[PDB]
């Protein structure tokens, strides 16, 4: 808001946004998030219904992981 | 000039050329 006002001051509504965006320094997305994101494997029950092969919910030993 | 181009629509450093009318050694 500050820089939009100051840019309107000298009088050098779309390109104004692209000017302000580049002219200013802001906090990036990461330092304003507060949530975490995880993935839940593909269930075998669901993969056997729509006819798909679930590589994810298949368990594995420690030797088999190459 | 950066603002002027963006609002009036790869810019190198601009050259300053000085012209004067004063004492001459």
């Amino acid at each position: 808001s500050d820089r939009t006002n100051e840019i309107r001051s000298e009088n050098l509504n779309d390109a104004l946004r692209e000017v302000v965006e580049d002219e200013t320094e802001l906090f990036p997305p990461n330092l304003t998030r507060r949530y975490f994101l995880y993935f839940k494997p593909l269930s075998q029950n669901c993969a056997r219904r729509y006819r798909k092969k679930a590589i994810s919910s298949k368990p594995l030993s420690v030797r088999q992981i190459k | 000039a950066k603002r002027i181009s963006i609002l009036s629509r790869s810019l190198p450093t601009f050259q300053l050329i000085l012209n004067s009318n004063a004492n001459q050694i």
